[PDB]
């Protein structure tokens, strides 16, 4: 009952801002989203130039 | 009080408000607000504790400044007009006046800071007949001169009152100074539609008549004054915590509860003239204001607090107070959502 | 039924909600000229009532 | 008149300045809110003769009876708050803030 | 706003024009909501007096039901009445100023261009 | 839709006019027959949609909801019956009033052709919800849950409203079918994109979102039995619904107002499947699948391809089905146990071998085991996604492993290994808890039978 | 006014002292008789809009 | 994420704000002077507003 | 002072930055003189010098919310080289914000200044641009 209680329950009561879990939680809360929208938008916009310049082929892709 | 000062005070009482919305002339209107407060102030005196005397002499030195503003602002428009109404070109100094005399009177902020000063300290009976009957007069005013007024000072007292409403009802416990902040932001919420559709002022007012008086009369059933005192509501009356739930969750605004209603179709109106950002920042408030009512559900009806040895005895003892008014007004503000189109005009 | 059953219906409440989108619409229209220019029934606004006037002689000849 | 109507209003400023400008005697406030009152009078009485207004004559005889019976009430109100507190120092009565 | 019209004649509940109006059939979903909740408001005087919900004060309920239909059919009879005035003070008002709501010439779905936003 | 309408509403008369030794009996067969009632709506011979009045209307999406609504009802009367007895009977009646006014409500939101209405029931299935959860809770922090879940979907739906009205005002009339067929373009103004983000944060925060989904895992943890099954059944996908609906009259700037939703989905269903294995909650655990499950609905949603619209809406109902099925199980182990830790209970498979098989088998549909239509909807999701990026796979690889490993591993450590002996208070089985696992699990395998029930709108 | 008591009824509490035009006491008129009577029959029947 | 910084960010927080600004709108004397010096403000303020709107 | 608040939007973003600096720095003057006499009649203090004093000090406090807000505004907005976008908007009402924090010495009510105070200038950049009305006369 007290490892659930300090596993659950008690981790914002005793939890108190520092600069270290500041910027841990900055970067572990924007960074994975910053570089997947990087990842996602730039292979979108690759895959958007290249279907309106018209070299990109979708033979049969019918089912989007 | 025999019944005879009984019958002349609250007749006085009465005929205030009515004397002013039967009355054409300024005058004749500033005259009704002077019966209404002369009339009301002894029923505050009445119980003679130092609270009462503290209570009733801030509510008189308020009206006496509110009232003389208003004397002020009809005798300034019978110079400028020589008559006795703001027809059509009467001063913008003069109707912003009346709307801060008004606002003074009726008790919304910045001028709210009596108001649960004064509901504190009187009985709940009182505080009901304040906070309902004592504010039909002076909106009744501002609705017959509607057209005239500033929509930028009615607008900024609007929300600077639903603002102020919203965190003194979300401090304190006393249910008296309770009711009185949710006076505040209704009346905000009254005075934001006022320039637009006055019959939405009066929707609202009438929806916050029948919402706020049942549950003053289940205040005064135990004459629990406590959020403590209408928690142990269970063991005294547990037949009334169902109803005490659906109006304080239809006083704050959850559908399907009919006083989303007034909210809702002020929102519509104030969309059709197009103040979005008012609109949203009253919305958020009456949010605050449901946090505080949820609050008090969750006090006196979701959980059970912890009793005393003598509510045995109260469990004993029988009682008829209750009268069958209750019902009636809690069933109309309770359930009554469906019927909107007939509601509103 | 059929499909005609549902077919009709829904062109019918169709027109109803239509019809009842565009007087929604005329009637934001309206109440917008009326309070603009108040020459119709809605917004007119009080005026002093005519009737308690005087119109008999009086002591003072210039009036 | 102008000049005496506008020295009038700035008397009723002066006046409503004073009552909401509390010192230390409600009986001071009472005398500003008559002072308010008077100025009223004053204001309505000086355009009725202005403008010759025999039928708007009643109006200065309701405020002063309205208003006078207003300064009664007040003035049992501060006999009250002098009876329960001795004194009518208007920072005695402040124990309703909770 | 409709208080100002021509030929209001004050504090009247139901206008002699409105009797042109249709009456409610009497059995129509409002005044049966009505008389549910007059009875909803007797049940609940029952529960809040400490009587049986249903089986005491019989009269009582029958009165909240009888009152609550006979408030619900004269208010919904001048509601149809404020309705419909509304909707003929419109109307007129349109057919009036006709230069201020011109017929709009609606074109067919060949001449106009949509641009075409894919979804890819 | 009146004729399971009335019905529905005339069970609550019945709840409180029967006698308290047959009241929930009669509820139960009577909802039962509710169901089967419901199911009337799936008689769909033609593309065009069952407008059955001017208030009410059927669809190809509406109903699949509409019967999982009406067939979880007397579930969660089952599941309900045996924590209630012994309360007053006044108490149990509440109850089921509260469940009957949840069905109801749902029943309308889901058949809603008008979205003033559809918020008018959004709002007042919001309130039982919060009756239920903080007056049937067991510890000190439901009203805490209440709170949260309360306000998070209120300050999501208030700007719902005003984008509401607002439409309304801008077209006219609000009805489902007018705006979807005059739509207008959106000038990607700055103006139309907080019109967009007002009308989308309310589902939003009711699926969840990561990042706005704290309300979820505290509502579930404190919430009875019925409170856990109807959330996790019914209202995160009576979000996805929203989303469905609202999207129409949007185009075209969700095409790039999408963005941050999709990259939160996607890193919130790693976070929260990554959560699930190091829980020390049961409860918990599958609260969190159930928002990693979420995130892909929310994904597909936003990207629009008609393939993830189809697998959005069959995950809808097989994660609807597979969590209140888990929800039941765990609380199974719960009312023997009087516990929800995730390692209190070890060897439950020796002294529970049938209930060791319904833990297997809602494990293997959570996992996604194929042919259910778990993995259906998943893969055509996944489809989907890859369609619109190439590199979505990397996540859904990741979010498939971990949830692999989160479903095992909550069979390992509940149902294998040695028997905790010291759990002397283990009765074998009720044929209600046996019934109600069997109830959740055989419409999962009708379904996976003929999956095209639940295809949803585009196909 | 907000009620319309003295309306309904056809009495005149206080609707024939409202402006300085009206009854007046030996029938001594007030000081612009002539221009306040003017304006009001101007503004009669058109509403409040339309008089200014 | 979950136990720490979102609950630090989005909920406690606005309960936090919303908690100092009851208090510093419940910081209320009690006292009808402090009160009508407030009305005082206010007046002088709306007059102030209409001047600058006209 | 109405002609002052309309002449702060007689030229574009990123152009007269000292000009816009002043009369943002003015505003929030203002609004700290109304703040700080609120604060002195509803809360007085036990003497009147430190009731001057912290009249100045809150003067002071929003007059440095004002400055840090028009001048990181008309920088963002003068070296990005556009000026109807409200991110420079957003990142000079974070500016304020952490002045708001540097005065208060809390980086908590330095971060929700920052997030409050550039959404409420990035709606105010929005609603500038796009013609919202605060305070609309009544039209129907
Ligand atoms: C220019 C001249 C001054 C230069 C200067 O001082 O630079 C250092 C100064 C930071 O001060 P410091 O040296 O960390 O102070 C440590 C204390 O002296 C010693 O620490 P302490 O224990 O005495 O202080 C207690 C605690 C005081 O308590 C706090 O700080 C409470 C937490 C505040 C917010 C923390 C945000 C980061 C965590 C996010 C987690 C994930 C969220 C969900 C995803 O302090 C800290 O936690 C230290 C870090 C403070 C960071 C403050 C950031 C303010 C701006 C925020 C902008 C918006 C961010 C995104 C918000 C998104 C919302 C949806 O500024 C910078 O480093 C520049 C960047 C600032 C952020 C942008
Ligand atoms: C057993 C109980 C019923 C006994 C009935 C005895 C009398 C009888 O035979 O009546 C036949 C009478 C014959 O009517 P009809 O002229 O043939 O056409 C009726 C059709 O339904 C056609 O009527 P309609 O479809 O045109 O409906 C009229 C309209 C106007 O009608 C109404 O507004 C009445 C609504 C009643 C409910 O209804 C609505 O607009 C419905 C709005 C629904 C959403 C409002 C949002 C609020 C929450 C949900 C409703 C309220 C429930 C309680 C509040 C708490 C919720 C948690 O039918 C009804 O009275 C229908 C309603 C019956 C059930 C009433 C409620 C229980
Ligand atoms: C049926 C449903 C509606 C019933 C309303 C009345 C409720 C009531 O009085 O219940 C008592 C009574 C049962 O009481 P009992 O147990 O026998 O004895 C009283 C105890 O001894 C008393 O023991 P006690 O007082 O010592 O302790 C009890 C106390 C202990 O206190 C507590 O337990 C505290 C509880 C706290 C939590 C609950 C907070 C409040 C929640 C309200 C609902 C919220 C969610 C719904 C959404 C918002 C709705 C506004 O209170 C309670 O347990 C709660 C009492 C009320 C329970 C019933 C609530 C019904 C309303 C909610 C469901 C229906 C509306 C929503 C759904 C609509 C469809 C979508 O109920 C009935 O008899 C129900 C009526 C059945 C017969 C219907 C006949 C219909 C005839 C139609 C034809 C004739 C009329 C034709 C009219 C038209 C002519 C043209
Ligand atoms: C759960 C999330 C809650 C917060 C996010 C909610 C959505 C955020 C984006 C939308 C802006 C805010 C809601 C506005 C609702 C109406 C939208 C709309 O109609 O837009 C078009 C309208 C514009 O109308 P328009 O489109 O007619 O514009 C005029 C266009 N012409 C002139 C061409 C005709 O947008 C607005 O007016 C928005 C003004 C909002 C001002 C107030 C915002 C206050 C803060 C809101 C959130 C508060 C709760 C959260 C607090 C923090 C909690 C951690
Ligand atoms: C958006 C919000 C952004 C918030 C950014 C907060 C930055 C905080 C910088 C800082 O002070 O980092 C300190 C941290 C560890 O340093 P310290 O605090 O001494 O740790 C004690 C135990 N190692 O230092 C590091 O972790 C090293 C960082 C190197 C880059
Ligand atoms: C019991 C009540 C019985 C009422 C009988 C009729 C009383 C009456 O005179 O009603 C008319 C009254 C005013 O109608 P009208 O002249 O249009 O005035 C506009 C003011 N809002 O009309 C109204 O006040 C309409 C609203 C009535 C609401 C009654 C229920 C609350
Ligand atoms: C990634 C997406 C990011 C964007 C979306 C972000 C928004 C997500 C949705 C919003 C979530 C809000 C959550 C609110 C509930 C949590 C706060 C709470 O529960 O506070 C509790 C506390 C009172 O607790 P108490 O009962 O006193 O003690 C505990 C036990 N005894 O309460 C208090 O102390 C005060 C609580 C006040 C009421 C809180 C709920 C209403 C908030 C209204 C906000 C209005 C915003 C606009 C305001 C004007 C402009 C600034
Ligand atoms: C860029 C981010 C600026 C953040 C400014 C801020 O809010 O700082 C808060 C901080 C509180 O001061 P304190 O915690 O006492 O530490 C003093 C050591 N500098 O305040 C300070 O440290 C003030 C430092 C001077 C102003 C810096 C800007
Ligand atoms: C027009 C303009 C209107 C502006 C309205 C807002 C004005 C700025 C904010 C004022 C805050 C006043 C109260 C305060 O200081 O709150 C900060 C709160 C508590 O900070 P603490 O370190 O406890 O300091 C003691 C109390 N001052 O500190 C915290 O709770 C720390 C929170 C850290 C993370 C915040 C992240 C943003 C939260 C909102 C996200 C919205 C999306």
């Amino acid at each position: 009952i007290r490892w659930t209680y300090a596993r659950s329950a008690n981790i914002y009561p005793n939890f108190r801002p520092t600069p270290k879990n500041s910027l841990l939680g900055a970067v572990a809360g924007f960074g994975p989203l910053i570089f997947w929208y990087y990842v996602f938008k730039t292979d979108r916009d690759r895959k958007e130039r290249l279907i309106q310049e018209g070299k990109l082929d979708r033979k049969f892709n019918i089912s989007y | 009080m025999n019944p005879i000062t009984l019958a002349i005070i609250y007749f006085t009482i009465f005929l205030g408000p009515v004397i002013t919305m039967s009355s054409t002339n300024l005058m004749l209107m500033w005259v009704g607000l002077e019966f209404s407060l002369l009339a009301i102030i002894p029923m505050l005196i009445n119980k003679k504790n130092p609270r009462s005397t503290e209570a009733a002499t801030k509510y008189f030195v308020t009206q006496a400044t509110a009232s003389m503003i208003i004397l002020l602002a009809i005798v300034l428009n019978y110079k400028q007009l020589g008559t006795w109404m703001f027809q059509q070109q009467t001063n913008g100094l003069i109707l912003n006046m009346t709307l801060m005399a008004l606002s003074m009177k009726l008790g919304l902020a910045p001028f709210h800071f009596w108001l649960p000063e004064v509901t504190q300290g009187i009985p709940l009976h009182m505080g009901l007949i304040l906070l309902t009957w004592q504010k039909i007069a002076p909106l009744s005013i501002l609705i017959q001169i509607y057209p005239l007024l500033n929509s930028t000072i009615i607008l900024m007292l609007a929300i600077t009152s639903i603002f102020m409403g919203a965190w003194g009802g979300l401090n304190q416990t006393q249910m008296r100074k309770i009711m009185a902040y949710s006076s505040i932001a209704h009346m905000g919420w009254m005075l934001a539609i006022l320039p637009y559709n006055p019959s939405l002022t009066l929707l609202n007012l009438m929806i916050y008549i029948i919402l706020t008086a049942p549950m003053f009369m289940a205040l005064m059933l135990n004459n629990s004054m406590t959020i403590n005192s209408i928690s142990l509501l269970w063991n005294k009356t547990p037949a009334m915590l169902t109803m005490i739930s659906l109006m304080l969750l239809s006083l704050g605004g959850l559908p399907p509860l009919t006083g989303f209603l007034p909210k809702w179709i002020i929102i519509t109106e104030l969309m059709k003239n197009n103040c979005l950002i008012m609109a949203t920042l009253m919305a958020m408030m009456a949010l605050l204001n449901l946090f505080f009512y949820t609050r008090l559900i969750y006090s006196t009806s979701l959980t059970m607090f912890p009793t005393n040895n003598n509510s045995k005895m109260m469990t004993h003892q029988t009682k008829t107070k209750p009268n069958l008014m209750f019902s009636t007004l809690a069933i109309m503000s309770t359930m009554t959502l469906p019927l909107a189109p007939q509601l509103i005009t | 039924d059929g499909p005609e059953k549902n077919y009709e219906k829904t062109l019918a409440i169709l027109q109803i909600e239509s019809e009842k989108a565009e007087l929604r619409l005329k009637e934001q229209e309206v109440r917008r000229l009326m309070r603009a220019r108040g020459d119709g029934p809605w917004y007119q606004f009080p005026t002093p009532e005519k009737e308690f006037i005087d119109h008999s002689p009086k002591a003072t000849p210039d009036n | 008149m102008p000049s005496t109507f506008f020295n009038l209003t700035m008397a009723f400023s002066l006046s409503l300045l004073g009552t909401l400008m509390f010192r230390s005697h409600l009986m001071s406030t009472l005398l500003c809110l008559e002072g308010m009152v008077l100025s009223l009078f004053i204001m309505t009485s000086v355009t009725s003769l202005n403008s010759n207004s025999m039928s708007s004559m009643p109006i200065p005889i309701t405020i002063l009876v309205f208003a006078a019976c207003e300064a009664a009430v007040g003035l049992a109100l501060l006999v009250k708050v002098s009876n329960t507190y001795g004194t009518d120092y208007v920072q005695n009565l402040n124990l309703l803030q909770c | 706003m409709m208080n100002g019209r021509p030929g209001h004649e004050p504090l009247k509940f139901l206008p002699d024009e409105a009797r042109s109006l249709p009456p409610p059939k009497l059995n129509d979903p409002r005044l049966v909501y009505m008389g549910l909740l007059g009875y909803c408001t007797g049940l609940m005087d029952n529960m809040l007096r400490m009587r049986p919900v249903m089986r005491a004060g019989l009269h009582r309920q029958l009165l909240f039901v009888t009152s609550f239909v006979f408030a619900g059919y004269f208010y919904l009879k001048r509601q149809n009445y404020l309705y419909a005035v509304k909707d003929h003070d419109m109307f007129g008002y349109i057919k009036l100023h006709p230069e201020d709501f011109p017929e709009k010439e609606k074109k067919t779905y060949a001449e106009i261009l949509e641009p075409f936003h894919p979804v890819r | 839709m009146l004729k399971i309408i009335l019905p529905s509403l005339m069970l609550l008369p019945l709840t409180w006019l029967s006698s308290p030794k047959k009241t929930w009996t009669n509820v139960t067969s009577y909802s039962f027959l509710i169901s089967l009632t419901s199911l009337t709506l799936l008689w769909q011979t033609d593309e065009n949609y069952k407008n059955f009045s001017n208030m009410f209307s059927s669809d190809p999406l509406s109903t699949p909801l509409i019967i999982l609504t009406a067939w979880l009802l007397p579930l969660m009367l089952m599941a309900s019956q045996n924590h209630l007895k012994k309360d007053n009977n006044v108490l149990q009646k509440l109850y089921i009033s509260m469940l009957i006014s949840l069905q109801i409500l749902l029943i309308m939101t889901f058949s809603a052709t008008e979205l003033i209405m559809f918020y008018i029931l959004f709002e007042a299935t919001l309130i039982p919800t919060l009756i239920i959860i903080t007056r049937w809770g067991n510890q000190t922090e439901r009203l805490n849950a209440g709170i949260y879940f309360l306000f998070y979907t209120l300050i999501g739906s208030i700007p719902l409203l005003i984008a509401l009205i607002l439409i309304q005002n801008h077209v006219g009339t609000l009805n489902l079918m007018i705006l979807s067929f005059t739509t207008h373009t959106l000038d990607a103004s700055w103006s139309n994109n907080l019109l967009w983000l007002a009308c989308m944060m309310a589902f939003l925060i009711k699926m969840p979102l990561y990042g706005v989904h704290l309300w979820l895992p505290k509502a579930h943890v404190e919430a009875p039995i019925a409170g856990s099954m109807i959330l996790a059944a019914i209202l995160l996908k009576l979000g996805s619904y929203g989303m469905i609906r609202i999207s129409i009259i949007l185009d075209p700037l969700t095409k790039y107002m999408a963005y941050p939703f999709i990259l939160l989905s996607l890193w919130g269903m790693i976070m929260t499947s990554s959560i699930c294995l190091r829980q020390t909650d049961l409860k918990s655990l599958i609260a969190y699948s159930s928002v990693s499950h979420m995130a892909l609905v929310i994904a597909s949603i936003m990207i629009q391809t008609p393939w993830s619209f189809m697998g959005a809406t069959m995950l809808m109902i097989a994660h609807g089905l597979t969590s209140s099925l888990l929800f039941c199980l765990a609380n199974s182990n719960y009312e023997r146990i009087h516990s929800r830790t995730m390692i209190m209970a070890r060897g439950l498979q020796m002294v529970f071998p049938l209930m060791a098989t319904w833990w297997l088998m809602a494990s293997l549909a959570n996992l996604a085991l194929p042919p259910s239509i778990n993995l259906m909807g998943e893969l055509f999701i996944t489809m989907s996604l890859f369609s619109w990026s190439n590199f979505t796979i990397i996540l859904m690889g990741i979010n498939i492993i971990i949830t692999g490993m989160y479903s095992m591993y909550m069979i390992i450590t509940t149902q294998r290994g040695k028997l905790t002996n010291h759990m002397i208070n283990l009765q074998p089985s009720h044929t209600r808890e046996l019934t109600l696992m069997a109830l959740h699990m055989i419409p999962l395998i009708l379904l996976t039978t003929s999956p095209k029930l639940i295809t949803g709108l585009t196909m | 006014p907000f009620l319309d008591i003295q309306k309904k009824l056809g009495i005149s509490l206080d609707r024939h002292f409202m402006f300085l035009s009206a009854e007046q006491p030996y029938k001594n008129a007030a000081r612009c008789h002539a221009f306040e009577k003017e304006w009001i029959e101007c503004a009669h029947g058109i509403g409040g809009t339309r008089a200014k | 994420l979950d136990l720490i910084w979102l609950e630090k960010t989005i909920p406690k927080s606005t309960s936090t704000l919303h908690t100092n600004m009851t208090t510093l709108t419940t910081n209320q004397k009690g006292l009808i002077k402090l009160y009508f010096m407030s009305f005082l403000i206010n007046i002088i303020l709306i007059i102030i507003l209409y001047s600058i709107n006209l | 002072v109405k002609r002052f608040f309309e002449s702060y939007h007689e030229v574009p973003d990123g152009t007269q930055c000292h000009r816009k600096t002043y009369i943002t720095t003015a505003l929030g003057g203002i609004c700290g003189i109304i703040g700080s006499a609120y604060s002195v009649s509803l809360n007085p203090a036990d003497s009147t010098l430190e009731a001057v004093a912290r009249v100045g000090r809150y003067t002071f406090t929003a007059a440095a919310i004002g400055a840090m807000f028009g001048l990181t505004t008309c920088v963002s907005a003068q070296v990005r080289e556009k000026p109807d976008d409200p991110l420079n908007y957003f990142i000079g009402g974070c500016a304020g914000g952490l002045t708001l924090g540097a005065r208060t010495h809390s980086y908590g009510t330095a971060a929700m200044g920052c997030v409050y105070m550039g959404t409420a200038a990035a709606l105010f950049k929005i609603g500038k641009l796009e013609g919202w009305e605060l305070f609309p006369t009544p039209k129907v």
